[PDB]
């Protein structure tokens, strides 16, 4: 389909989110908004510095995606 | 851009900074943000140190939502699979 409607057929999938910094956030895609703007949990996040962690939500905006891999 | 011509071949994405995305091309918008199936990244390093060679990194990355606003360069790469 078109790229927006790719990408709300991840949610409830999980998808992994690279930032325009090197950030990469992976977990469970709750919302994609029409901007790209999407709404993760129970995500792990590897920062520029290779730092693992992880977080119960974030909210990445889609200005600050670099790409994102989905599902198949 | 003339782009629904495209659709279903293996086409190289060009960032900004010269990262390569490599895949089958299967979606697009006027933003320019693409859908791109088989995908993998590759870069092209030219180290610091002068001694040392350009060196190439490839990530395997799968289906790929690559964002248009970074995206500067579409070449073809190869036919549909």
């Amino acid at each position: 389909g078109v790229p927006i409607k790719v990408l709300h057929e991840a949610e409830g999938h999980i998808v992994t989110c690279e930032t325009n910094t090197g950030e990469v956030y992976r977990g469970k895609l709750i919302e994609a908004e029409d901007n790209m703007n999407c709404q993760m949990s129970n995500i792990t996040v590897t920062y520029r510095d290779g730092r693992v962690a992880q977080l119960e939500q974030v909210y990445i905006r889609g200005c600050k995606i670099r790409f994102l891999i989905l599902p198949d | 851009s003339k782009m629904l011509q495209h659709i279903d071949y293996r086409m190289r994405c060009i960032l900004q900074d010269g990262r390569i995305f490599i895949g089958t091309f299967k979606a697009f918008d006027k933003h320019m943000n693409l859908i791109l199936c088989d995908c993998d990244e590759f870069r092209k390093i030219k180290p610091k140190n002068s001694k040392q060679a350009e060196r190439e990194e490839k990530r395997v990355l799968g289906l790929v939502l690559l964002r248009g606003e970074n995206l500067v360069s579409m070449t073809v790469e190869g036919p549909p699979p």
